[PDB]
Protein backbone atom coordinates (compact mmCIF):
# COMPACT_ATOMS: atom_id res chain seq x y z
CA UNK A 1 0.00 0.00 0.00
CA UNK A 2 1.52 3.23 -1.39
CA UNK A 3 -0.13 5.59 1.66
CA UNK A 4 1.62 3.88 4.23
CA UNK A 5 1.26 6.61 7.16
CA UNK A 6 -2.23 7.83 5.37
CA UNK A 7 -3.71 5.04 6.75
CA UNK A 8 -7.35 6.50 6.45
CA UNK A 9 -6.84 7.87 3.14
CA UNK A 10 -8.11 11.36 5.05
CA UNK A 11 -8.01 14.63 2.89
CA UNK A 12 -7.34 17.01 5.48
CA UNK A 13 -6.16 16.82 9.16
CA UNK A 14 -8.10 16.25 12.50
CA UNK A 15 -9.00 19.75 13.94
CA UNK A 16 -6.27 20.45 16.74
CA UNK A 17 -8.24 20.70 19.90
CA UNK A 18 -6.41 23.37 21.56
CA UNK A 19 -6.84 26.03 18.58
CA UNK A 20 -10.58 24.95 17.17
CA UNK A 21 -11.95 23.31 20.31
CA UNK A 22 -12.32 19.89 21.72
CA UNK A 23 -16.77 19.80 20.61
CA UNK A 24 -16.07 21.25 17.36
CA UNK A 25 -13.05 18.71 16.54
CA UNK A 26 -15.89 15.98 17.37
CA UNK A 27 -18.55 17.61 15.37
CA UNK A 28 -16.32 17.76 12.44
CA UNK A 29 -15.58 13.76 12.78
CA UNK A 30 -18.90 13.16 12.99
CA UNK A 31 -19.86 15.37 9.46
CA UNK A 32 -16.85 13.76 7.96
CA UNK A 33 -18.60 9.97 8.17
CA UNK A 34 -21.67 11.38 6.63
CA UNK A 35 -19.91 12.76 4.12
CA UNK A 36 -18.63 9.39 3.06
CA UNK A 37 -22.08 7.68 3.32
CA UNK A 38 -23.39 10.50 1.23
CA UNK A 39 -20.74 11.18 -1.63
CA UNK A 40 -21.23 7.05 -2.14
CA UNK A 41 -25.23 7.47 -2.68
CA UNK A 42 -24.23 10.41 -4.84
CA UNK A 43 -21.67 8.70 -7.31
CA UNK A 44 -24.28 5.88 -7.89
CA UNK A 45 -27.44 7.45 -8.60
CA UNK A 46 -24.89 9.74 -11.31
CA UNK A 47 -24.20 6.21 -12.59
CA UNK A 48 -27.41 4.89 -12.63
CA UNK A 49 -29.28 7.90 -14.36
CA UNK A 50 -26.09 8.79 -16.95
CA UNK B 1 1.09 42.80 59.73
CA UNK B 2 2.35 43.15 55.89
CA UNK B 3 4.88 40.62 57.13
CA UNK B 4 6.95 38.32 54.85
CA UNK B 5 5.98 35.79 57.40
CA UNK B 6 2.56 35.96 56.06
CA UNK B 7 3.61 35.33 52.41
CA UNK B 8 3.62 31.72 50.84
CA UNK B 9 7.53 32.20 50.37
CA UNK B 10 8.84 32.60 54.33
CA UNK B 11 5.57 31.35 56.40
CA UNK B 12 6.98 27.95 57.68
CA UNK B 13 9.89 28.34 60.04
CA UNK B 14 12.04 25.35 61.37
CA UNK B 15 14.91 26.04 63.28
CA UNK B 16 16.05 22.52 63.47
CA UNK B 17 16.67 22.45 59.67
CA UNK B 18 19.59 23.51 57.39
CA UNK B 19 17.88 25.88 55.70
CA UNK B 20 15.26 27.17 58.75
CA UNK B 21 12.72 27.82 56.28
CA UNK B 22 10.27 24.96 55.17
CA UNK B 23 7.81 24.83 51.43
CA UNK B 24 4.48 23.61 51.88
CA UNK B 25 2.27 24.89 49.23
CA UNK B 26 2.11 22.70 46.91
CA UNK B 27 1.03 24.88 43.93
CA UNK B 28 3.92 28.05 44.37
CA UNK B 29 6.75 28.63 41.80
CA UNK B 30 10.41 28.75 43.01
CA UNK B 31 12.86 30.62 41.34
CA UNK B 32 16.08 28.73 40.59
CA UNK B 33 17.99 30.14 43.69
CA UNK B 34 15.24 29.27 45.78
CA UNK B 35 14.94 26.02 44.99
CA UNK B 36 18.79 25.31 45.69
CA UNK B 37 17.80 26.72 49.27
CA UNK B 38 15.39 24.66 50.07
CA UNK B 39 17.39 21.53 48.56
CA UNK B 40 19.96 21.68 51.05
CA UNK B 41 17.21 20.13 53.48
CA UNK B 42 16.84 16.70 51.06
CA UNK B 43 20.48 16.03 50.41
CA UNK B 44 23.48 14.89 52.28
CA UNK B 45 26.78 14.16 51.89
CA UNK B 46 28.24 10.69 53.68
CA UNK B 47 32.15 10.99 54.14
CA UNK B 48 32.64 7.01 54.35
CA UNK B 49 29.92 6.50 51.65
CA UNK B 50 31.68 9.24 49.81
CA UNK B 51 27.72 9.80 47.77
CA UNK B 52 24.42 11.82 48.62
CA UNK B 53 21.86 10.55 49.93
CA UNK B 54 18.15 11.79 50.52
CA UNK B 55 15.80 11.64 52.51
CA UNK B 56 13.33 9.05 51.24
CA UNK B 57 16.98 7.21 51.09
CA UNK B 58 17.06 7.64 54.80
CA UNK B 59 13.58 6.12 55.94
CA UNK B 60 14.64 2.85 53.69
CA UNK B 61 18.21 2.04 55.29
CA UNK B 62 16.03 2.54 58.18
CA UNK B 63 13.53 -0.04 57.09
CA UNK B 64 10.66 2.19 57.69
CA UNK B 65 7.77 2.40 55.91
CA UNK B 66 4.55 2.53 57.98
CA UNK B 67 5.57 3.50 61.84
CA UNK B 68 4.07 4.96 64.53
CA UNK B 69 3.53 8.51 64.10
CA UNK B 70 5.57 9.58 67.11
CA UNK B 71 8.60 8.30 65.86
CA UNK B 72 8.87 10.10 62.82
CA UNK B 73 10.19 12.75 64.53
CA UNK B 74 13.36 11.24 65.75
CA UNK B 75 14.28 10.08 61.41
CA UNK B 76 13.31 13.60 60.08
CA UNK B 77 15.57 15.18 62.65
CA UNK B 78 18.34 13.29 64.19
CA UNK B 79 21.26 11.15 62.71
CA UNK B 80 22.96 7.90 63.57
CA UNK B 81 26.35 7.07 63.73
CA UNK B 82 26.19 3.03 61.79
CA UNK B 83 23.27 4.17 59.16
CA UNK B 84 23.84 7.93 58.18
CA UNK B 85 26.87 9.33 59.94
CA UNK B 86 28.93 6.28 59.35
CA UNK B 87 32.76 7.48 59.32
CA UNK B 88 31.70 10.68 61.65
CA UNK B 89 33.52 10.74 65.25
CA UNK B 90 31.76 10.42 68.13
CA UNK B 91 32.88 13.57 69.47
CA UNK B 92 31.24 15.70 66.37
CA UNK B 93 27.60 14.18 66.86
CA UNK B 94 24.84 16.57 67.69
CA UNK B 95 22.74 15.44 70.39
CA UNK B 96 19.87 17.84 72.01
CA UNK B 97 18.59 18.63 75.20
CA UNK B 98 16.04 18.90 76.87
CA UNK B 99 15.10 22.76 76.67
CA UNK B 100 14.51 22.60 72.71
CA UNK B 101 11.09 21.70 73.56
CA UNK B 102 9.68 24.85 73.02
CA UNK B 103 10.83 25.90 70.17
CA UNK B 104 8.96 22.43 68.56
CA UNK B 105 6.05 22.83 70.13
CA UNK B 106 5.52 26.36 69.25
CA UNK B 107 6.76 25.85 65.75
CA UNK B 108 4.09 22.39 65.72
CA UNK B 109 1.30 25.09 66.57
CA UNK B 110 1.81 27.40 64.09
CA UNK B 111 1.16 24.78 61.35
CA UNK B 112 -2.18 23.77 62.36
CA UNK B 113 -3.02 27.90 61.90
CA UNK B 114 -0.70 27.45 58.48
CA UNK B 115 -3.21 24.56 57.75
CA UNK B 116 -6.26 26.11 58.53
CA UNK B 117 -6.03 29.15 56.33
CA UNK B 118 -3.48 31.58 58.72
CA UNK B 119 -6.24 31.23 61.41
CA UNK B 120 -5.36 33.27 64.94
CA UNK B 121 -4.23 31.03 68.05
CA UNK B 122 -7.60 31.70 70.11
CA UNK B 123 -8.78 29.79 67.03
CA UNK B 124 -7.02 26.77 67.47
CA UNK B 125 -7.14 27.01 71.26
CA UNK B 126 -10.68 26.54 70.94
CA UNK B 127 -10.96 24.19 68.36
CA UNK B 128 -8.29 21.64 71.07
CA UNK B 129 -10.94 22.53 73.54
CA UNK B 130 -13.75 21.24 71.91
CA UNK B 131 -12.34 17.57 71.32
CA UNK B 132 -11.25 17.26 74.59
CA UNK B 133 -15.52 16.68 75.13
CA UNK B 134 -16.34 14.82 72.00
CA UNK B 135 -15.80 10.92 72.15
CA UNK B 136 -13.25 9.48 71.82
CA UNK B 137 -10.26 7.58 73.37
CA UNK B 138 -7.45 8.89 71.38
CA UNK B 139 -6.73 12.29 72.20
CA UNK B 140 -4.55 12.57 68.68
CA UNK B 141 -6.97 11.22 66.46
CA UNK B 142 -10.00 13.69 67.67
CA UNK B 143 -7.98 16.80 66.32
CA UNK B 144 -7.52 15.46 63.34
CA UNK B 145 -11.44 14.35 62.80
CA UNK B 146 -11.62 18.17 64.06
CA UNK B 147 -9.29 19.56 60.81
CA UNK B 148 -11.33 17.50 58.52
CA UNK B 149 -14.39 18.27 59.77
CA UNK B 150 -13.41 22.38 58.66
CA UNK B 151 -15.64 23.36 55.96
CA UNK B 152 -12.93 25.73 53.96
CA UNK B 153 -10.95 21.92 54.48
CA UNK B 154 -13.15 19.86 52.88
CA UNK B 155 -13.78 22.33 50.16
CA UNK B 156 -10.12 22.21 48.99
CA UNK B 157 -10.29 18.11 49.59
CA UNK B 158 -13.20 18.24 46.80
CA UNK B 159 -9.96 19.36 44.02
CA UNK B 160 -12.06 22.77 43.22
CA UNK B 161 -9.21 25.49 45.11
CA UNK B 162 -5.65 25.84 44.39
CA UNK B 163 -4.92 25.76 48.38
CA UNK B 164 -7.08 26.15 51.72
CA UNK B 165 -6.68 29.93 51.31
CA UNK B 166 -8.27 30.14 48.25
CA UNK B 167 -11.16 28.11 49.66
CA UNK B 168 -11.50 30.49 52.66
CA UNK B 169 -12.19 33.28 49.53
CA UNK B 170 -14.70 31.14 48.07
CA UNK B 171 -17.16 30.43 50.85
CA UNK B 172 -17.03 34.22 51.32
CA UNK B 173 -18.24 34.83 48.15
CA UNK B 174 -20.77 32.06 48.70
CA UNK B 175 -19.66 29.85 45.46
CA UNK B 176 -20.88 26.92 47.63
CA UNK B 177 -23.57 26.05 49.06
CA UNK B 178 -24.71 23.73 51.63
CA UNK B 179 -27.20 21.24 51.83
CA UNK B 180 -28.77 23.20 49.21
CA UNK B 181 -28.63 26.80 50.77
CA UNK B 182 -25.63 28.83 51.61
CA UNK B 183 -23.85 27.78 55.06
CA UNK B 184 -24.61 29.66 58.38
CA UNK B 185 -21.52 29.90 60.77
CA UNK B 186 -19.45 28.93 57.92
CA UNK B 187 -16.57 29.89 59.40
CA UNK B 188 -17.08 28.00 63.20
CA UNK B 189 -19.39 25.07 62.05
CA UNK B 190 -18.03 21.19 61.65
CA UNK B 191 -19.55 19.31 58.85
CA UNK B 192 -21.31 15.67 59.74
CA UNK B 193 -20.94 12.74 57.83
CA UNK B 194 -24.53 13.45 55.92
CA UNK B 195 -23.62 17.02 54.68
CA UNK B 196 -24.05 17.99 50.94
CA UNK B 197 -21.65 20.44 49.31
CA UNK B 198 -22.33 21.62 46.16
CA UNK B 199 -20.77 24.26 44.00
CA UNK B 200 -23.29 27.47 42.97
CA UNK B 201 -20.69 29.08 40.97
CA UNK B 202 -20.41 26.79 38.26
CA UNK B 203 -19.17 29.19 35.20
CA UNK B 204 -16.35 30.04 37.44
CA UNK B 205 -15.16 26.68 38.91
CA UNK B 206 -15.05 25.14 35.87
CA UNK B 207 -13.01 27.66 34.20
CA UNK B 208 -10.57 27.54 36.94
CA UNK B 209 -10.07 23.90 36.71
CA UNK B 210 -9.73 24.04 32.59
CA UNK B 211 -6.92 27.10 33.13
CA UNK B 212 -5.07 24.65 35.44
CA UNK B 213 -4.80 21.65 33.48
CA UNK B 214 -4.84 23.26 29.71
CA UNK B 215 -0.78 22.27 29.47
CA UNK B 216 -0.93 19.51 30.62
CA UNK B 217 -4.07 18.31 28.28
CA UNK B 218 -3.53 16.27 25.30
CA UNK B 219 -3.43 17.79 22.11
CA UNK B 220 -5.31 14.54 20.30
CA UNK B 221 -8.62 14.29 21.19
CA UNK C 1 -11.92 -16.68 48.47
CA UNK C 2 -8.45 -17.35 48.38
CA UNK C 3 -5.58 -15.28 50.11
CA UNK C 4 -4.05 -14.32 46.58
CA UNK C 5 -6.46 -12.86 44.81
CA UNK C 6 -8.48 -12.09 47.76
CA UNK C 7 -7.76 -8.53 49.51
CA UNK C 8 -10.82 -8.80 51.69
CA UNK C 9 -10.34 -12.33 52.86
CA UNK C 10 -6.52 -10.74 53.83
CA UNK C 11 -7.95 -7.93 55.79
CA UNK C 12 -9.83 -9.87 57.73
CA UNK C 13 -10.43 -9.75 62.05
CA UNK C 14 -8.17 -12.00 63.75
CA UNK C 15 -9.15 -14.31 66.93
CA UNK C 16 -5.59 -13.78 69.59
CA UNK C 17 -5.79 -16.53 71.85
CA UNK C 18 -1.97 -16.05 73.89
CA UNK C 19 -0.52 -17.38 76.93
CA UNK C 20 2.41 -17.88 79.34
CA UNK C 21 2.81 -20.48 81.65
CA UNK C 22 2.04 -24.36 81.83
CA UNK C 23 -1.51 -25.15 80.81
CA UNK C 24 -1.35 -28.50 83.18
CA UNK C 25 -0.33 -26.36 86.29
CA UNK C 26 -1.02 -22.84 85.78
CA UNK C 27 -1.47 -20.08 83.12
CA UNK C 28 -2.09 -16.13 82.60
CA UNK C 29 -2.39 -14.33 79.16
CA UNK C 30 0.04 -12.85 77.21
CA UNK C 31 0.01 -8.90 77.85
CA UNK C 32 3.68 -8.02 77.09
CA UNK C 33 2.77 -6.25 73.67
CA UNK C 34 -0.02 -4.62 71.25
CA UNK C 35 -1.33 -7.15 68.69
CA UNK C 36 -4.16 -4.63 67.13
CA UNK C 37 -2.26 -1.94 65.97
CA UNK C 38 -1.77 1.68 66.50
CA UNK C 39 -1.80 5.24 64.28
CA UNK C 40 0.97 5.25 61.81
CA UNK C 41 2.20 7.77 59.26
CA UNK C 42 4.18 7.47 55.96
CA UNK C 43 5.78 9.65 53.63
CA UNK C 44 4.05 8.98 50.13
CA UNK C 45 5.42 11.30 47.41
CA UNK C 46 8.05 14.04 46.97
CA UNK C 47 7.72 17.10 44.51
CA UNK C 48 11.43 17.90 43.29
CA UNK C 49 10.66 20.83 41.84
CA UNK C 50 9.02 22.66 44.41
CA UNK C 51 10.86 20.49 47.60
CA UNK C 52 6.97 19.33 48.94
CA UNK C 53 6.76 16.31 50.93
CA UNK C 54 3.72 14.45 51.37
CA UNK C 55 2.57 12.38 54.77
CA UNK C 56 -0.51 10.06 55.51
CA UNK C 57 -1.82 9.28 58.39
CA UNK C 58 -3.94 5.87 58.75
CA UNK C 59 -6.07 5.04 61.95
CA UNK C 60 -5.11 1.18 61.22
CA UNK C 61 -2.24 1.42 58.97
CA UNK C 62 -0.80 -2.05 60.65
CA UNK C 63 -3.50 -4.04 60.01
CA UNK C 64 -4.91 -2.96 56.85
CA UNK C 65 -3.94 -3.07 53.05
CA UNK C 66 -4.33 -1.51 49.88
CA UNK C 67 -7.27 1.05 51.13
CA UNK C 68 -7.18 3.49 48.40
CA UNK C 69 -9.14 0.87 46.28
CA UNK C 70 -11.99 1.79 47.68
CA UNK C 71 -12.60 5.15 46.98
CA UNK C 72 -11.67 4.83 43.38
CA UNK C 73 -13.80 2.37 41.89
CA UNK C 74 -14.41 2.50 38.10
CA UNK C 75 -17.45 4.20 36.49
CA UNK C 76 -18.47 0.41 35.25
CA UNK C 77 -19.14 -0.35 38.93
CA UNK C 78 -20.82 2.30 40.12
CA UNK C 79 -23.04 1.90 37.25
CA UNK C 80 -23.64 -1.58 37.49
CA UNK C 81 -24.64 -1.16 41.29
CA UNK C 82 -27.37 1.78 39.49
CA UNK C 83 -28.80 -0.82 37.63
CA UNK C 84 -28.92 -3.85 39.99
CA UNK C 85 -30.62 -1.51 42.66
CA UNK C 86 -33.63 -0.43 40.02
CA UNK C 87 -33.45 -3.92 38.87
CA UNK C 88 -34.68 -5.76 41.84
CA UNK C 89 -35.36 -3.89 45.15
CA UNK C 90 -36.08 -6.78 47.41
CA UNK C 91 -33.44 -8.64 46.45
CA UNK C 92 -30.79 -5.98 45.94
CA UNK C 93 -30.64 -4.42 49.24
CA UNK C 94 -28.38 -2.30 50.81
CA UNK C 95 -26.56 -5.05 52.43
CA UNK C 96 -25.92 -7.23 49.74
CA UNK C 97 -24.65 -4.48 47.55
CA UNK C 98 -21.99 -3.64 49.91
CA UNK C 99 -21.21 -7.38 50.54
CA UNK C 100 -20.82 -8.00 46.63
CA UNK C 101 -19.09 -5.22 45.71
CA UNK C 102 -17.03 -4.98 49.42
CA UNK C 103 -17.51 -2.02 50.15
CA UNK C 104 -19.65 -0.21 52.88
CA UNK C 105 -22.93 0.31 53.04
CA UNK C 106 -22.63 4.33 53.23
CA UNK C 107 -20.35 4.24 50.10
CA UNK C 108 -23.35 2.15 48.05
CA UNK C 109 -26.28 4.68 49.30
CA UNK C 110 -24.34 7.69 48.62
CA UNK C 111 -23.12 6.47 44.98
CA UNK C 112 -26.90 5.93 44.14
CA UNK C 113 -27.39 9.71 45.37
CA UNK C 114 -24.87 10.98 42.91
CA UNK C 115 -25.90 8.84 39.93
CA UNK C 116 -29.65 9.54 40.39
CA UNK C 117 -28.87 12.81 40.14
CA UNK C 118 -26.80 12.46 37.24
CA UNK C 119 -29.46 10.89 35.60
CA UNK C 120 -32.38 13.77 35.86
CA UNK C 121 -29.38 15.80 34.30
CA UNK C 122 -29.47 13.91 31.31
CA UNK C 123 -33.16 13.08 30.79
CA UNK C 124 -33.80 17.05 31.43
CA UNK C 125 -31.40 17.53 28.39
CA UNK C 126 -28.23 19.28 30.29
CA UNK C 127 -25.53 16.46 30.00
CA UNK C 128 -24.57 14.36 26.98
CA UNK C 129 -25.31 17.13 23.87
CA UNK C 130 -24.28 17.54 20.43
CA UNK C 131 -21.41 14.90 19.35
CA UNK C 132 -21.32 13.48 22.84
CA UNK C 133 -25.25 12.40 22.73
CA UNK C 134 -24.87 9.01 21.70
CA UNK C 135 -23.67 7.86 25.15
CA UNK C 136 -27.15 8.63 27.09
CA UNK C 137 -28.61 5.29 27.48
CA UNK C 138 -31.89 4.37 28.78
CA UNK C 139 -32.35 1.09 30.36
CA UNK C 140 -35.41 -0.71 30.53
CA UNK C 141 -34.80 -2.67 33.62
CA UNK C 142 -36.28 -5.87 32.74
CA UNK C 143 -34.12 -6.30 29.75
CA UNK C 144 -31.31 -6.88 31.75
CA UNK C 145 -29.26 -10.07 32.50
CA UNK C 146 -26.03 -10.11 34.04
CA UNK C 147 -23.33 -12.60 33.26
CA UNK C 148 -20.94 -14.91 35.69
CA UNK C 149 -17.33 -15.96 34.86
CA UNK C 150 -18.36 -19.39 35.85
CA UNK C 151 -16.13 -21.19 33.12
CA UNK C 152 -11.93 -21.29 34.39
CA UNK C 153 -10.34 -18.42 32.05
CA UNK C 154 -11.79 -16.18 29.81
CA UNK C 155 -15.34 -16.20 28.95
CA UNK C 156 -19.07 -15.18 30.37
CA UNK C 157 -21.88 -17.06 30.42
CA UNK C 158 -25.40 -16.09 31.08
CA UNK C 159 -26.15 -18.18 33.91
CA UNK D 1 -21.08 46.99 43.27
CA UNK D 2 -21.89 43.33 42.32
CA UNK D 3 -24.23 42.79 39.95
CA UNK D 4 -25.00 39.23 40.86
CA UNK D 5 -28.32 38.68 42.00
CA UNK D 6 -28.86 37.44 45.80
CA UNK D 7 -29.53 33.70 46.40
CA UNK D 8 -31.27 32.10 48.63
CA UNK D 9 -31.02 28.20 48.27
CA UNK D 10 -33.64 25.25 48.82
CA UNK D 11 -33.11 21.44 48.82
CA UNK D 12 -32.91 19.86 45.77
CA UNK D 13 -35.91 17.25 46.54
CA UNK D 14 -37.32 20.56 46.80
CA UNK D 15 -37.44 22.13 43.79
CA UNK D 16 -37.74 18.58 41.65
CA UNK D 17 -40.92 18.04 43.10
CA UNK D 18 -42.03 21.24 41.74
CA UNK D 19 -40.23 20.35 38.26
CA UNK D 20 -40.94 16.41 37.69
CA UNK D 21 -43.11 14.83 40.23
CA UNK D 22 -42.48 11.58 38.15
CA UNK D 23 -38.31 11.30 38.87
CA UNK D 24 -38.97 12.25 42.18
CA UNK D 25 -41.40 9.72 43.32
CA UNK D 26 -38.40 7.22 41.26
CA UNK D 27 -36.01 8.54 43.58
CA UNK D 28 -37.15 7.73 46.78
CA UNK D 29 -37.87 4.09 45.91
CA UNK D 30 -34.23 3.87 44.84
CA UNK D 31 -32.58 5.58 47.61
CA UNK D 32 -34.82 3.14 50.44
CA UNK D 33 -36.64 5.81 51.66
CA UNK D 34 -39.37 2.81 52.21
CA UNK D 35 -37.08 0.48 54.86
CA UNK D 36 -37.24 2.67 57.78
CA UNK D 37 -40.76 2.86 59.88
CA UNK D 38 -40.12 6.73 60.69
CA UNK D 39 -39.08 8.16 57.21
CA UNK D 40 -41.53 5.77 55.06
CA UNK D 41 -43.88 7.72 53.14
CA UNK D 42 -47.67 7.20 53.28
CA UNK D 43 -48.51 6.83 49.60
CA UNK D 44 -47.70 3.53 47.88
CA UNK D 45 -43.83 2.94 46.46
CA UNK D 46 -43.83 2.76 42.55
CA UNK D 47 -42.78 0.35 40.42
CA UNK D 48 -38.77 1.02 38.69
CA UNK D 49 -38.69 0.74 34.59
CA UNK D 50 -36.37 2.80 32.89
CA UNK D 51 -33.13 4.05 34.26
CA UNK D 52 -30.37 6.29 32.45
CA UNK D 53 -26.59 6.23 32.61
CA UNK D 54 -23.46 7.40 30.58
CA UNK D 55 -21.36 5.23 28.76
CA UNK D 56 -18.91 7.87 27.34
CA UNK D 57 -16.03 6.14 29.79
CA UNK D 58 -16.99 2.54 29.22
CA UNK D 59 -16.28 2.88 25.68
CA UNK D 60 -13.54 5.00 25.14
CA UNK D 61 -11.93 5.23 28.36
CA UNK D 62 -12.15 1.97 30.15
CA UNK D 63 -12.14 -1.49 27.93
CA UNK D 64 -8.88 -1.03 25.76
CA UNK D 65 -8.00 -4.99 25.02
CA UNK D 66 -8.64 -6.62 21.29
CA UNK D 67 -10.06 -9.94 23.26
CA UNK D 68 -13.29 -11.25 22.77
CA UNK D 69 -14.57 -10.05 26.33
CA UNK D 70 -13.82 -6.69 25.63
CA UNK D 71 -15.63 -6.81 21.97
CA UNK D 72 -18.58 -8.07 23.28
CA UNK D 73 -19.49 -5.54 25.70
CA UNK D 74 -19.00 -2.76 23.20
CA UNK D 75 -20.86 -4.45 21.12
CA UNK D 76 -24.00 -5.10 23.29
CA UNK D 77 -24.14 -1.70 24.37
CA UNK D 78 -24.19 -0.48 20.79
CA UNK D 79 -26.99 -2.77 19.36
CA UNK D 80 -28.98 -2.37 22.56
CA UNK D 81 -28.87 2.09 21.83
CA UNK D 82 -29.65 1.09 18.27
CA UNK D 83 -32.90 -0.44 19.33
CA UNK D 84 -33.81 2.09 21.49
CA UNK D 85 -33.34 4.45 18.41
CA UNK D 86 -35.06 3.01 16.38
CA UNK D 87 -38.38 2.24 18.59
CA UNK D 88 -38.57 5.85 18.94
CA UNK D 89 -38.40 6.03 15.25
CA UNK D 90 -41.32 3.77 14.46
CA UNK D 91 -43.37 5.80 16.90
CA UNK D 92 -43.06 8.79 14.34
CA UNK D 93 -42.45 6.86 11.18
CA UNK D 94 -46.12 6.29 10.06
CA UNK D 95 -48.15 8.58 8.42
CA UNK E 1 -26.06 -16.32 8.91
CA UNK E 2 -26.29 -15.40 12.57
CA UNK E 3 -28.57 -15.44 14.98
CA UNK E 4 -30.36 -11.63 15.36
CA UNK E 5 -29.82 -9.54 18.39
CA UNK E 6 -32.16 -10.77 20.89
CA UNK E 7 -32.64 -7.32 22.15
CA UNK E 8 -31.17 -7.83 26.03
CA UNK E 9 -28.61 -6.18 27.36
CA UNK E 10 -26.06 -8.59 28.50
CA UNK E 11 -23.14 -6.87 31.49
CA UNK E 12 -20.18 -9.19 32.72
CA UNK E 13 -20.17 -9.40 37.07
CA UNK E 14 -16.63 -7.57 37.05
CA UNK E 15 -17.11 -8.13 40.69
CA UNK E 16 -15.90 -11.80 40.58
CA UNK E 17 -12.17 -10.96 39.03
CA UNK E 18 -9.23 -11.38 40.64
CA UNK E 19 -7.75 -8.16 42.88
CA UNK E 20 -4.30 -8.40 40.94
CA UNK E 21 -5.85 -7.23 37.92
CA UNK E 22 -8.04 -3.63 37.00
CA UNK E 23 -11.23 -3.32 34.93
CA UNK E 24 -8.89 -2.83 31.72
CA UNK E 25 -7.29 -5.74 32.90
CA UNK E 26 -4.11 -4.38 33.15
CA UNK E 27 -2.09 -5.05 36.79
CA UNK E 28 -3.52 -3.55 39.81
CA UNK E 29 -1.52 -0.57 41.10
CA UNK E 30 -0.54 -1.68 45.13
CA UNK E 31 0.12 2.12 46.14
CA UNK E 32 -1.33 5.48 44.98
CA UNK E 33 -0.30 6.06 41.36
CA UNK E 34 1.12 9.79 41.80
CA UNK E 35 2.65 11.45 38.81
CA UNK E 36 4.78 14.64 38.64
CA UNK E 37 2.87 15.59 35.59
CA UNK E 38 -0.20 16.48 37.96
CA UNK E 39 1.04 16.72 41.65
CA UNK E 40 2.26 20.48 40.86
CA UNK E 41 -1.22 21.67 40.23
CA UNK E 42 -4.79 21.85 41.14
CA UNK E 43 -4.93 18.18 40.59
CA UNK E 44 -3.09 16.92 43.64
CA UNK E 45 -6.06 17.17 45.55
CA UNK E 46 -7.71 14.74 43.43
CA UNK E 47 -5.14 12.27 43.30
CA UNK E 48 -5.16 12.50 46.80
CA UNK E 49 -8.93 12.17 48.01
CA UNK E 50 -9.30 10.40 51.05
CA UNK E 51 -11.45 7.37 51.69
CA UNK E 52 -14.05 9.40 53.88
CA UNK E 53 -15.17 11.81 50.62
CA UNK E 54 -17.34 10.85 47.63
CA UNK E 55 -16.40 13.56 44.86
CA UNK E 56 -18.59 13.72 41.32
CA UNK E 57 -17.05 15.87 38.82
CA UNK E 58 -20.06 15.76 36.44
CA UNK E 59 -22.23 17.34 39.14
CA UNK E 60 -19.22 18.81 41.15
K1 LIG F 1 -1.39 34.61 65.67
Amino acid sequence: HRFRNNKFLRLEPDLDPKVYGQTETLQKQVDDNFSLLLAKHRLDMKAAAA
Amino acid sequence: VYRNSHTKRFSCRNSRLKYPFEQIWPTLQLSEDDAAMFRRNSRQFVVDLSQNITLKNKFALNKATKIPHQDARALIYESNLHLDAVGEHPRYLKIRRVTSQYGSKLMNVRKLRLLLGFKRRNFVQKLYEHTLLQQGSNKSWKVLCALEAKMNLAVTRMGVAEDVLEATHDLRQNNVTLNGSPAQMKHARYLEPADVLAVSAVSLIKQRICKGLFEVAPNTL
Amino acid sequence: NNPEDNIAIRNAPQKVFQLIGDPRSGVADDVTHNPFGEITVEMVWHQLKNEVYWYRYEFAGQTTEQSHRDSRLSDYTKNLIYLLRAKNPRKWTIEALAEKFHIRKQRVLAILALKEMEAHKIESGKQLQGPLSPYGLKVRVEDLKLLSLDPTGCGWVEP
Amino acid sequence: TTRRRKLLGSRYGARLAKKNRQQFERARVILDCYSDEELRPDSPPVAVKEVTINTLQTMRFLFPQTSKEHLDIKQNIASYKIFSLNRELLSLLPK
Amino acid sequence: KSKPFDGKLRLPDVSQLSDTITVSGDAAPATLNLDQKYMDKISCWTQTIPSHLEMSYQNL
